[PDB]
């Protein structure tokens, strides 16, 4: 399996939670 | 400016949402917002990538349909169609929008692009904290 198709389920199943808005967040 | 050149894309439009993040909150509003359009009316558009915000635009007249800081964007992900994308901003304090994308021949390139800028964004958050 490639590196764009497995970074993409990853996108798909998970997505990813932005830790510059938690930086922020926790100020 | 920017950080790589504009994505060439569909812009579903946002919706608000009841969370800051979650893939069932974005696939929830994804399926609401193909449900209610057709293909006809999806407004061709690029993504502008740049190191503070993201900006969309109308398909190459280039007006403004969207523009987000990067600090606000809390979640993003690919939905369960790969060639759908989104993203959660905070629009206010307790105040949560989505916005949603057609990606050809999918949202692979957009999502890497995207999150490539969060995780830069917050290094150099951190690193402007500690000097």
């Amino acid at each position: 399996v490639e590196p764009e198709e497995r970074h993409l389920s990853k996108m798909q199943q998970n997505g990813y939670e932005n830790p510059t808005y938690k930086f922020f967040e926790q100020m | 400016n920017e950080l790589v050149q504009k994505f060439q894309v569909y812009y579903l439009g946002n919706v608000p949402v009841a969370k800051p993040v979650g893939v069932d909150v974005i696939n929830g509003a994804l399926e609401s917002v193909l449900s209610s359009s057709s293909r006809e009316q999806w407004t061709p558009s690029h993504v502008s990538v740049a190191p503070a915000t993201l900006t969309i635009l109308h398909q190459q007249t280039e007006a403004v349909l969207g523009e987000c800081r990067v600090r606000f964007l809390s979640f993003l992900a690919v939905g369960r169609d790969v060639h759908t994308f989104a993203f959660i901003m905070a629009a206010g304090p307790a105040s949560f929008c989505c916005h949603m994308f057609w990606c050809e021949p999918n949202a692979a390139s957009l999502s890497e692009a995207v999150q490539a800028a969060c995780m830069l964004r917050y290094q150099k958050c951190l690193d402007a904290r500690s000097q």
